[PDB]
RNA sequence: UGGAGAGUUUGAUCCUGGCUCAGGGUGAACGCUGGCGGCGUGCCUAAGACAUGCAAGUCGUGCGGGCCGCGGGAUUUUACUCCGUGGUCAGCGGCGGACGGGUGAGUAACGCGUGGGUGACCUACCCGGAAGAGGGGGACAACCCGGGGAAACUCGGGCUAAUCCCCCAUGUGGACCCGCCCCUUGGGGUGUGUCCAAAGGGCUUUGCCCGCUUCCGGAUGGGCCCGCGUCCCAUCAGCUAGUUGGUGGGGUAAUGGCCCACCAAGGCGACGACGGGUAGCCGGUCUGAGAGGAUGGCCGGCCACAGGGGCACUGAGACACGGGCCCCACUCCUACGGGAGGCAGCAGUUAGGAAUCUUCCGCAAUGGGCGCAAGCCUGACGGAGCGACGCCGCUUGGAGGAAGAAGCCCUUCGGGGUGUAAACUCCUGAACCCGGGACGAAACCCCCGACGAGGGGACUGACGGUACCGGGGUAAUAGCGCCGGCCAACUCCGUGCCAGCAGCCGCGGUAAUACGGAGGGCGCGAGCGUUACCCGGAUUCACUGGGCGUAAAGGGCGUGUAGGCGGCCUGGGGCGUCCCAUGUGAAAGA
């Protein structure tokens, strides 16, 4: 069956595209605690629909671009902006890690 | 294979009697009625202490003298009889006991299993009527072990078979002295074994 | 060192020469169907296409262009060639479309 | 095309042949769609032919060619055998 | 059904802790030694270079010729010409050359594994089903006549067949545009319009066989996509312009920045992007009590490569190991202009190396390509050959045989040891000789039947005069390592911190069970040792299963970012977690 993956908006940077974080969670083969792992995902969106802060079911497809593999199947709830605002922060921390 | 060198030698160090002669080893010598000691230049100077090693060495040792098969076989039938279900240091008796060329010794057709063997290797020897010429040839029961018939004159047969007339045999054994032949009903239970050996000990000495 | 067939070759060439030559004329004909649509000739463009349908198919016959290689171009040309009359106005006379 | 045919296991001076449905493509002794019997020509059992007949009959049903020999075995089972 | 530990730091002790040994393994190599057989196995190094032979063809039942024959005819005049037939050689045309076989170079990736998707696709030959093959026309090799080149070869001119190419017809049907219906990514259905088929051959000749064409399905094989998994370095921290997305093209069997134009400004990264190193992946294999570690040779599956680098053609399929083009490096021929070539196919040679096989036999079997078949091709393969490289089986005798030869060794000079060992008696009879002698092979095919089912018949064995059976028959090979402790096995000489041993601890300085020899002893045995490498023991990277006051180890202290962790009660949800069913988990291996 085509995957069902879902996950949170935070990128509509793109024309009918959507950036789509999916946490995934599981046993870590040697040292058993749960732990999470995430992935982002380029969702098809064609008529410009969902924004930042959605949560939406992504589904396995035909292929749409290099690295565009997904369409936006529905919307599962609006607003989660706290989501959206984890990733962020995690990003910027990556400046504060050079030279 | 097989050994071939000095005998009621061995009926000696290993400290007690084998009868790897047999027809003498039962009269004023396994060797070891003259001298019950080691060979060797040492072999009557006081006894040194053994070490736990040295024992359990010794004790296989014996074990496998008596049936006169090699090392390299005997390890074969032993780690085949731990991988086997059930006790595994009577099974491996079982096993040595299946083979062959003790077999034909245990039902008297020789006198000794040196002896025994080469009556096997000969052609002197039938399983369920067909020839078989493998000392390591393992019986099953309800096999039978004739004399072959063209073999049934020589003065060996003869002799030994002749010997058997009064002679009683093994629990797991049946003879039938005037047809010349055998049948193997059961193998062995460590009990039917009068063996000089301590089997737990060779357990042992396979662990390490 | 001498295997004879290199025959294979021979015919190859022979082979490449006569489909080279087939395409040529497909190329060459649809070009000038779409420029006639492209300046409104009910009568003259579709009576080209109908040729270039014709000898797209043919090609299609044995290894040419086989197979649906044969439908795409058949489906580009008489959408472009349909389009493009509409684009100007005139309608009618004739040809391969279900007006 | 895909084939019944023989495929030689057991070892040597000791063929056992399997009989298996494959495609022609493939090597002798690779890799197969089904066993559905086997054979060994130096009848050394009763068990020396043996043959899955719904099954042969099923891949004759949608078009694999037997070799010779292969046929050969599969009428002895009965494959072809009807009324 | 599974888990052993020991030596070594001190005068002694307990503890930390490293080093070391006992076990198992190997595509091994090396030393001493070496009898027989079966079954396995054998370039780990230079993906260095390669002499020679062989490794892919086949079809005359698609077609027309050339050359060498033979035989019939027309004319009764011998020239010229028609027909039939046998060799043989290519050519046109088909199907195969994309399989089979080889290697692991590259590749850290949708390459592989595993589970899914394709409404985004392809599939020659095979099977099943529906419907067809009616007209015309053409050309190019062969062959013939010329020219250029040393050679490779090559340019022109003329003739000609076909299942070679084209045109018109018929349109079961299918393709495409537009519409409408169902269905939902490009899936079915339907209506105008347009467009698209074909090839003949054989005959046991009016009726069958081999073919051809369109289309719908099946089967097998494949492409593309996606989730998850997949080594080391952070002393590599930022990366990215087809870059990320878009709209429209192009390209493909098909999706897609795969490619292009135009627009937008984006995508990726501490959950490790980018960079560097290393590496084919797996089924498995070895080891381990297990968790784990290590590994990917043989066999099977996938991938990638064919002197190095590009690239397309042909085709159902290749961007093709034994096809093509170009650049490069090499070797060869060259009349100096130019040409030929590619063992990581089987053998074999040479180089490198500690090291790795026969220029064998056969298409008899199995399997593959073409063929209606007979058949042909098949270094795939089935065998044999070399190597104790590995595993397994077997031999070098068996029973007698002294209070116990000789020699050698010890000796408190009484004796003690090698030792039932030898001698010697009988017995058996590896080798070797003679006789017979396989299975592996019943099909294709032919006959009967009906070219079916079924019945009958014949041909065929490389291995091989081998295996195996019968008869005869000779007492007929033993080596290597070790004996201070760990670790089984002790004595005399020699030697004097020398010569030497040595895995660790340590032996040797004139009485050495530790060096060298000898007697004797322990261990294993056609082997035994050594070296290298892997796991073990090592709970010594500790998930199972470790630690940090003084043994190595708490950050000099805070603040608090990400992250990790989170009190008590109730309700929803059911992501984690648990349960039932079910599919998957190929074969080999276990
Ligand atoms: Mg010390
Ligand atoms: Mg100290
Ligand atoms: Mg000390
Ligand atoms: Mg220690
Ligand atoms: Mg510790
Ligand atoms: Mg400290």
């Amino acid at each position: 069956p085509k995957k069902v993956l879902t996950g949170v908006v935070v990128s509509d940077k793109m024309q009918k595209t959507v950036t789509v974080l999916v946490e995934r969670q599981f046993p870590h083969p040697l040292y058993g605690k749960v732990i999470k792992r995430s992935k982002k995902y380029l969702a098809h969106d064609p008529e410009e629909k969902y924004k930042l802060g959605d949560v939406v079911e992504i589904i396995e497809s035909r292929p749409i671009s290099k690295r565009k593999r997904f369409r936006v199947l529905r919307l599962v709830e609006s607003g989660r902006m706290d989501l959206v605002e984890k990733y962020l922060i995690r990003r910027q921390n990556y400046e504060s890690l050079s030279k | 294979g097989r050994y071939i060198g000095p005998v009621c030698r061995l009926c000696r160090r290993e400290g007690v009697k084998l009868y790897l002669k047999g027809e003498r080893c039962y009269s004023p010598k396994c060797a070891m009625e003259r001298r019950p000691y080691p060979p060797g230049q040492h072999g009557q100077k006081r006894a040194r202490r053994p070490s736990d090693y040295a024992v359990r060495l010794r004790e296989k040792q014996k074990l496998r003298r008596i049936y006169g098969i090699s090392e390299r076989q005997f390890r074969n039938l032993f780690e085949e009889a731990s991988k086997k279900k059930g006790v595994t240091g009577s099974v491996f008796l079982g096993l040595l006991e299946s083979r062959l060329d003790n077999v034909v010794y245990r039902l008297g057709f020789a006198v000794s299993r040196r002896q025994a063997r080469q009556l096997v290797r000969h052609g002197h020897i039938t399983v369920n009527g067909r020839r078989v010429d493998l000392p390591s040839y393992r019986v099953r029961p309800g096999d039978e072990i004739a004399v072959a018939e063209k073999s049934r004159n020589l003065e060996l047969i003869r002799q030994n078979l002749e010997a058997m007339k009064g002679r009683k045999v093994g629990p797991w054994l049946s003879l039938d002295v005037e047809g010349m032949k055998g049948k193997f009903l059961r193998l062995p239970d460590r009990e039917d074994l009068a063996l000089p050996v301590n089997e737990q000990l060779v357990i042992e000495f396979y662990s390490r | 060192r001498n295997l004879s067939a290199l025959k294979r070759h021979r015919q190859s060439l022979k082979r490449r020469l006569r489909n080279k030559a087939k395409k040529s004329a497909i190329k060459t004909l649809s070009k000038k169907a779409i420029q006639l649509a492209q300046e409104g000739k009910a009568e003259e463009a579709l009576k080209i296409m109908r040729k270039a349908e014709s000898l797209i198919d043919k090609a299609a016959k044995g290894s040419t262009l086989h197979k649906n290689a044969a439908a795409r171009r058949k489906s580009r040309l008489m959408r472009k060639v349909r389009q493009l009359l509409e684009a100007a106005g005139a309608p009618l006379i004739g040809g391969g479309l279900s007006a | 095309m895909v084939k019944i045919r023989l495929a030689r296991f057991g070892s040597k001076h000791n063929p056992h042949y399997r009989i298996v449905v494959t495609d022609a493509r493939r090597k002798r002794d690779g890799k197969y769609i089904e066993k559905i019997g086997y054979y060994d020509p130096r009848k050394t059992t009763p068990d020396w032919l043996k043959v899955d007949v719904e099954r042969a009959r099923y891949w004759l049903s949608v078009g694999a060619q037997p070799t010779d020999t292969a046929r050969r075995l599969l009428r002895q089972a009965g494959v072809f055998r009807q009324e």
